[PDB]
DNA sequence: TATAATGGGAGCACGGATGC
DNA sequence: GCATCCGTGAGTAGA
């Protein structure tokens, strides 16, 4: 029923690992690579396929799929085809295919192991965004990430090691994936320095800070108006859904209007605008009134040069241009006649 | 061997090796088959009685089991189990509501349209009421299983701006947010090849997401 | 939505179904001939982890061993249920037993030499060979073996019995070999002459285990 | 990028279809 | 037949 429990449980079923046990699976684990590198080496292959086949037979055909970094489709067939590339190998050669399939096994088991300090390490950064779980998950890549770059050579123990790329799993994790509108990792940081700066200064002056005391406060390069857009930038949206009125009836987002949908005022006024152009553009001749919907774009959409309706027309640019002006004459007589279109000139 | 050169044990004459006081010691259920020659199969293959294991096929396998294969010993050691495919989730459940003849399954529920108990009859009735809507209607069964995930038009789940110049979004985009991530997340680490409690978890949680 | 249709279009009851698709059991598609406590896997069947474990990877144990604690049993030897792998340890299970990191490595090294001694030839008993353990001769009275050379003494003691190496300058110019039921006169880096007795034989005289 | 660190935290009602 | 499990319990206004 409870996820947490559940997965607390299938992490408890593992047995933690002595340093003995530790240190052999890490060296199988390194051993393993190398093994990889040498039949890179020999089979004039792909480091990558080669790992990839390896690791396939290892986990099974249960999990068989294309990998972004393989320039070749990885199904049955192809890892089929690739593990009898790798048994028709002499005997010196197929020494490093099982050093290569125990390491891969040994990384399983190792990763398998460390993944209760996942979680306790997990623990502590709950409330930033992420849910529990969440976090244990992307812990759990920075345990691989660890698995897979750990060195047992330098005697420490592997829980050191992995410490660190957990941390920074989790870090990256949060500061990725917690707002909405999404901020890049370094602004995130700054907005942070921000956050803790004001909060020092709000502890020693007994008092919620200005703009000016964080911006004397963070350093040169900062001013209040930097702190302001800082702020600005960082402010997390707010749900349609939240209740206004305590109670089950009201939603907030029902009192927010659509500025986007004309309004049946503003449909009518650009019909009334297009019917009333239509009106004052009869009183022209066709030619001329033609001009003008080609050159302000009333017939296309768009709107043609000089040379493309005196093209179409068959006219000079210049005939055009002053037919062009003539017509605009016209209408503006009969616009200071009729006093038609002034309406809608808002 | 070692970490260092230098506190390497390395054998002055010629003598016979004997290990004593080990760590702990691993009791398996397995076959132990010594190898000659050149091995055949490797670490983790699966393998069924009578497969050829090494020698060139001269030492074969007893049992059904796993093979791991010890260089240091200089034996092929099969742990005895199967290949069996039992699965987990909305795949296996997927799976199987793929396989369903729905017209087998009315008929064997007709026969038991007749059973003399009224219960019997009852749950037989009830099953082939949905079974014969599904067969009515054309709708695959397995279509009750989620692929692809629809999404909404965001227009219909808006991101606006407010008078005041500051965002309001409805929660569906938080939900979508959520599915999109653990998605992402499992793919990459299916992707890396991710051991099998890592992968389940994060399956369950997509689940969950989807929920 | 109760009852559930994909429930009931694959006869799985709301708990089952539960776990299934929450990833707390499994369920069988191709048993592919498993046995589970004696009963063959039939398909559809729900597993929980550890029979899903035990059938598919298989079935072992590790038992730890207290610090400086030898093993009684074997590497790569047969073990069966309740049979003691050690002082402290019981093995719940039957199979093949490994040894996981072995803290101490008893390397035996093979020593082919040539010895010389000397007895009485009453006492002797004429074989080709000996074996460790058979008799090599049976002194009446006590006998006492004299250096036939000169020189300095480099003396080797095994587990029972022993060697006797003098040597003039870097070159051994005698090796000897006292057996069982002899005791060397003479300490290490020790200066004897011909004649000077280097061991006493009292009684029977064996060839030592080793 | 390496001292070692390894299992969470919180928190009324009646009617009706089912399920053991 | 008595243990679960689940869905629903006026309207407009306002805020
Ligand atoms: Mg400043």
């Amino acid at each position: 029923s409870d996820p947490v429990r559940q997965y607390l449980h299938e992490i408890g079923q593992v047995p933690l690992l002595t340093l003995e046990e530790e240190v052999e699976l890490a060296r199988k684990v390194e051993e393993g690579m190398e093994a990889i590198k040498k039949l890179s080496e020999i089979t004039g292959l792909d480091p990558d396929l080669i790992r990839e086949v390896v690791r396939a037979k290892i986990l099974g055909s249960a999990r068989v799929r294309h990998i972004p970094g393989l320039k070749e489709t990885l199904d049955p067939k192809t890892v089929e085809e690739i593990d009898q590339k790798l048994k028709s190998l002499p005997k010196e050669h197929k020494r490093y295919l099982h050093i290569a399939r125990e390491g891969e096994a040994a990384r399983q088991h190792l990763i398998e192991a460390n993944l209760r300090l996942v979680v306790s390490i997990a623990k502590k950064y709950t409330g930033r965004g992420l849910s529990f779980l969440d976090l244990i998950q992307e812990g759990n890549q920075g345990l691989i990430r660890a698995v897979e770059k750990f060195e047992y050579k330098r005697r420490f123990k592997f829980s050191t090691y992995a410490t660190w790329w957990i941390r920074q799993a989790i870090n990256r994790a949060i500061a990725d994936q917690a707002r909405t509108i999404r901020i890049p990792v370094h602004m995130v940081e700054t907005i942070n320095k921000l956050s803790r700066t004001a909060r020092q200064l709000q502890q020693e002056l007994g008092r919620e800070p200005t703009y000016e005391e964080i911006a004397e406060a963070m350093g040169p390069g900062w001013d209040a108006k930097r702190v302001e857009e800082t702020l600005k930038i960082a402010q997390e949206p707010v749900s349609l859904e939240t209740p206004i009125g305590d109670e089950k009836d009201s939603f907030y987002g029902d009192f927010i209007p659509d500025e986007h949908l004309p309004s049946p005022v503003d449909a009518a006024t650009q019909s009334l605008l297009s019917e009333e152009l239509e009106k004052a553009l009869s009183k022209l001749s066709e030619r001329e009134a033609m001009v003008l919907k080609l050159r302000k774009g009333l017939i296309d959409g768009r709107e043609h040069t000089l040379e493309e309706v005196g093209a179409f027309f068959g006219v000079t640019r210049e005939r055009i241009r002053q037919i062009e002006n003539k017509a605009l004459r016209k209408l503006k007589y009969h616009e200071s006649r009729t006093r038609k279109l002034r309406d809608f000139l808002d | 061997a070692a970490i260092d050169p230098e506190e390497e044990v390395i054998a002055e004459a010629e003598g016979v090796v004997h290990l004593h006081e080990p760590a702990s010691i691993l009791v398996v259920k397995a076959r132990v088959y010594p190898f000659e020659d050149d091995v055949e199969v490797s670490t983790g293959d699966r393998v069924a009685p009578g497969d050829v294991l090494a020698d060139g096929g001269k030492v074969k396998s007893d049992v059904y089991g796993r093979v791991e294969v010890d260089l240091v010993r200089n034996v092929v050691r099969v742990v005895e189990s199967y290949d069996i495919d039992a699965r987990m989730g909305a795949e296996a459940i997927q799976q199987l509501l793929k396989e369903l003849d729905l017209e087998a399954l009315e008929k064997e529920l007709l026969e038991e349209m007749k059973h003399p108990s009224r219960a019997r009859r009852a749950k037989a009735r009830k099953r082939l009421e949905v079974v014969r809507a599904f067969l009515d209607s054309g709708n695959r069964p397995e279509w009750m299983i989620l692929e692809a995930v629809p999404v909404l038009p965001p227009d219909l789940r808006p991101m606006v701006q407010v008078d005041g110049g500051r965002f309001a979004t409805s929660d569906l985009n938080d939900l979508y947010r959520r599915l999109i991530n653990r998605n992402n997340r499992l793919k990459k680490l299916l992707a890396q090849g991710a051991p099998e409690i890592i992968i389940r978890n994060e399956k369950r949680m997509l689940q969950e997401a989807v929920d | 939505d109760v009852p559930s249709k994909i429930g009931t279009l694959l006869d799985l009851s709301a708990t089952e179904l539960e776990q299934v698709l929450y990833f707390s059991k499994y369920i069988v598609l191709d048993p592919k001939g498993a046995i589970l406590n004696g009963v063959p896997v039939e398909k559809r069947q729900l597993l929980t982890d550890e029979e899903y474990r035990e059938l598919r990877y298989g079935k072992q144990e590790t038992y730890p061993l207290p610090p400086g604690v030898d093993a009684l049993v074997k590497d790569g030897e047969e073990v069966v249920k309740g049979q003691e792998l050690a002082p402290g340890v019981v093995s719940r299970l039957d199979g093949v037993a490994l040894y996981r990191f072995p803290r101490r490595v008893r390397v035996e090294y093979v020593k082919k030499e040539r010895a010389g001694l000397r007895l009485p030839l009453a006492a002797w008993v004429e074989k080709e060979a000996y074996k460790p353990g058979e008799i090599l001769a049976e002194l009446p009275e006590p006998y006492l073996f004299r250096a036939e050379e000169e020189g300095v003494v480099e003396l080797k003691e095994l587990e029972e019995g022993a060697f006797l190496v003098l040597r003039r300058e870097d070159e051994p110019v005698a090796t000897y070999f006292l057996p069982v039921g002899m005791t060397p006169l003479v300490v290490h880096g020790e200066i004897v002459e011909k004649g000077q007795p280097l061991a006493e034989a009292k009684g029977l005289l064996r060839m030592p285990r080793q």
